[PDB]
């Protein structure tokens, strides 16, 4: 009764288009002080130039397992959550 | 309209939660109605989940968890120009001597970049 | 098997299926771009994850990529097959010559020798350094130590040990540069290549340009080498150029593990980390080998707990002075912190002890009376207080001696002291005999008859 | 690991289902959305720093054969506090208490080889009086061992094997 009850909650997840984002692409999670956090990023690599909303870039200095942490080459005021990247 | 809701308060600081599409950028300004006053808070980070933390530019006494806090989309603007000769005012702008408002013809944000 | 689940500066995590976990110091292996990068286990984390130190640069790694796991820990080429060639901390060859011709490989990380094991010795090994077998002689097979802040010149004292020594040792040496300049490297390697000894060293290099990893375990390849020609029953040389880069490489890479700061923000297996490196450098009764070590003294405090705790490991210990090689005195050796083990009467003999505790205590006694001269001026002291100054002034002076290495500084031609001449010259100095000559006279002189004759011209 | 923060929440959910008398649908429950939790999307989502109420509500969409009423207060406030990817561990912890409030045990054997059923009976007889507890057992033989019995019931073991008197026997050098 599991396969089942898997099959039926991809069929669900289909239902309800929750899916995942594409590589490549992220989210700022969080901005404070320059340093800026980033969910998703799936194929970023260490030290990666990361472009942002505008035409400024941020550094990539840690992948962390659920997040990517950056720091921003210029001025990070009008940065806010949840911009693509 | 107000949009946001205050979540915590910790002596000046101030954490305020909007919803996930408003979110104010840095150094925004706030406004909450602490008792019979306006009171202006200074967004300082942007946590996740839309949560914000400010810094109160005020009295932080007698805020309750749950207030409405209006989002004004500019950072702190005062008044400047040829009026404010002569005149007394606070960190805000407003006058501090009892003469009165300051006739001003422009309000100009405080945090903007060198030349 | 394996995938790379973060990327943290010089550490990388790998999860593997939990039925198939590396041991802790295996080697792995994982495709950086277009260069095959290895990573040393440092810790078995939860969950079949474990943590690893990248031997290279880690920029450019994705999540998720495949690693591969070696079975065994990082091993090096060992035997005749590395002398006289530049080995990289992976013991790949660095030359631009083919490959190492190696019979055999040995894992970095080895257990110390046993208590039984030990030899004591107690042959003292002549130097041609006055001050340094005057006031801290050594024995061979024992530990050396040169302890200083930057630019006192602990490089060129250990290159002035080297020259004087390989004269009567005809073994094998090795030599470690540990986070050291890379311009060094390669004018020390050109300077043995020029002279034809090059066939008679190994050459381990991990410079300061390396990532943390490549200089933290450097130092133990060339540890390696010398226990291998050690174990063949040679007698050995080993130089590391500076111990300290391998505690503060540990330092680096230290909080990025996971472990709290301790002290002055070193990691907290700071003296388990030097003591594990320092005990598999020593003598043995199948063979004998020789260290000199130079360590750095970070902001010049003799009392920061890198420096603390290298003092207990070593025989003897030479410690240069700022403040003395600002006077231009070379080297700067200061004689009332050096000290030695050997520095006893029943193997140095009486008159090489007396002779040192006469030099001890009259620079003691002038390192007393400085801080009146300082105020109320030499005048005001007591007329035995005047001549133990002059001579005190005469022995600081004699202490200086010219290099050979140094030659392309001083332009003056090095000298060779014996320690019959340099005992002789400090007891007649001490006894008052060249009272009627001037300080200037025993300035960069090699010999006491040198300052006699550079007196007559003053 | 989730293993510290699921026991609050499973102690919780067990004595509100004893108190409706309704342990086994939770139990199915939480297996339903223990499986969830391991969608490749789900995880996704649930990795990211959504706000709590619309994860929560997120989640619920996905789970139709939930008791609402219960099952959403309890993801809801699961939601609220982050614990979401605790599921699989408050699960087993909630088949840990209802098998200690049911006075049942669970007992693993390893042998060399199958046991005889009257072997069997008497293991059981003896574990239940040590235990005090209802016991069942479960044969997990060995290629390795190659004589003797292993019996293990919570982390108490009993060790007969021939392997284990081996080596017991060279400790002695
Ligand atoms: N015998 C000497 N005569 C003259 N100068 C000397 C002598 N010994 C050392 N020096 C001086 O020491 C200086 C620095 O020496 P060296 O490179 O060995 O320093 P170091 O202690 O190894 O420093 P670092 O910490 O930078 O590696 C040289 O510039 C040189 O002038
Ligand atoms: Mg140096």
């Amino acid at each position: 009764n599991s396969t089942e009850i898997s099959e039926l909650i991809k069929q669900r997840i289909a239902q309800f288009n929750v899916v995942s984002e594409a590589h490549n692409e992220g989210t700022i999670v969080s901005v404070s002080d320059g340093v800026i956090r980033i969910h998703g990023l799936a194929d970023a690599m260490q030290g990666e130039m990361i472009s942002l909303p505008g035409n400024r870039y941020a550094i990539a200095l840690n992948l962390e397992r659920d997040s990517v942490g950056a720091v921003v080459m210029g001025p990070y005021a009008d940065l806010a959550e949840g911009m693509k990247v | 309209m107000a949009t946001g809701k205050i979540v915590q308060v910790i002596g000046a600081v101030v954490d305020v939660e909007f919803p996930q599409d408003a979110v104010p950028r840095v150094y925004d300004a706030l406004e909450v109605q602490n008792g019979n006053e306006r009171l202006v808070l200074e967004v300082q980070q942007q946590l996740g989940g839309g949560i914000v933390r400010t810094i109160a530019m005020g009295s932080s006494d007698g805020l309750r968890r749950g207030l409405d806090v209006k989002d004004l989309e500019h950072p702190i603007e005062v008044p400047v120009g040829k009026a404010t000769l002569g005149r007394i005012m606070n960190v805000l702008g407003e006058p501090v001597d009892m003469k009165g408002e300051i006739g001003e013809e422009e309000r100009w944000a405080i945090h903007r970049a060198a030349p | 098997t394996g995938k790379i689940v973060q990327v943290i500066g010089a550490v990388v995590d790998v999860e593997f299926p939990q039925d198939a976990v590396p041991r802790v110091y295996d080697a792995l292996e994982v495709q950086n771009g277009n260069e095959r990068l290895v990573l040393e286990v440092q810790q078995q984390l939860g969950g079949g994850i474990v943590r690893t130190i990248a031997m290279g640069s880690s920029d450019g790694l994705r999540r998720g990529l495949d690693v591969k796991d070696l079975e065994h820990p990082i091993e090096v080429p060992v035997g005749k097959a590395t002398l006289g060639r530049i080995m990289n901390v992976l013991g790949e060859p660095v030359d631009m010559k083919g490959e190492i011709g190696e019979e055999e490989r040995w894992a970095i990380h080895r257990a110390a020798p046993s208590y039984e094991e030990l030899s004591n010795s107690q042959e003292l090994l002549e130097t041609g350094i006055k001050v340094i077998d005057l006031m801290a002689p050594f024995a061979k097979g024992g530990k050396v130590g040169l302890f200083g802040g930057a630019g006192v010149g602990k490089t060129v004292n250990m290159m002035e040990l080297i020259r004087n020594i390989a004269i009567e040792h005809s073994g094998y040496s090795v030599f470690a540069g540990v986070g050291e300049r890379t311009r060094e490297g390669n004018d020390f390697y050109h300077e043995m290549t020029d002279s034809n000894v090059i066939d008679k060293v190994s050459l381990v290099y991990g410079q300061m340009n390396e990532p943390p990893g490549n200089r933290l375990r450097v130092a133990l390849t060339g540890l390696t080498m010398a226990e291998k020609f050690r174990d063949e029953g040679r007698d050995v040389l080993l130089f590391v150029d500076n111990i300290y880069r391998y505690t503060l490489a540990g330092t680096e890479v230290s909080a990025l593990l996971g472990r709290m700061p301790s002290a002055v923000g070193y990691q907290p297996t700071l003296a388990e980390e030097m003591g594990v490196l320092q005990e598999r450098i020593t003598s043995t009764k199948t063979g004998s080998i020789t260290s000199v070590q130079a360590v750095y003294v970070p902001a010049d405090d003799l009392t920061d707990p890198s420096p603390a705790t290298t003092f207990a490991h070593l025989d003897a210990t030479v410690v240069l002075s700022r403040q003395i090689a600002s006077l231009g005195i070379y080297p700067a050796v200061d004689p009332l912190d050096s000290t030695s083990r050997q520095l006893d009467p029943l193997v140095v003999g009486q008159e090489h002890y007396d002779t040192a505790r006469g030099v001890q205590s009259i620079l003691q006694r002038y390192q007393e009376l400085k801080d009146i001269i300082a105020i109320l001026g030499m005048d005001e002291l007591s007329e035995e207080d005047k001549l133990v100054v002059a001579r005190a002034r005469k022995i600081q002076r004699f202490l200086s001696q010219p290099f050979f290495v140094a030659e392309v500084f001083t332009g003056s031609p090095g000298k060779y002291v014996s320690l019959k001449d340099t005992i002789r010259g400090f007891k007649g100095i001490m006894e008052g005999e060249y009272d009627h000559l001037p300080e200037q006279a025993f300035y960069m002189v090699g010999s006491i008859e040198e300052a006699v004759e550079k007196a007559k011209k003053l | 690991e989730f293993i510290t923060v699921a026991r609050p929440y499973a102690k919780a959910a067990f004595d509100f289902a004893v108190e409706h008398q309704s342990v086994e649908r939770w139990q199915d429950m939480l297996a339903f959305a223990a499986e969830v939790t391991k969608n490749e999307q789900m995880a996704e989502l649930l990795s990211g720093a959504l706000a709590p109420e619309t994860l929560a509500e997120s989640f619920i969409a996905v789970a139709g054969e939930q008791l609402d009423e219960n099952g959403q207060n309890l993801i809801r406030v699961m939601a609220e506090n982050g614990r979401l990817n605790a599921l699989p561990d408050v699960l087993e912890q909630f088949i840990h208490l209802r098998a200690v409030s049911e006075a049942t045990a669970e007992v693993d054997v390893i042998s060399a080889a199958a046991l005889s059923e009257q072997q069997l009976a008497k293991i059981s007889a003896a574990m239940e009086k040590r235990l005090s507890r209802k016991v069942k057992l479960n044969a997990k033989i060995d290629k390795s061992v190659m004589a003797g019995v292993i019996i293990r019931a919570g982390d108490m073991v009993i060790d007969g094997s021939v392997r284990g008197r081996l080596e017991r026997l060279a400790d002695v050098l």
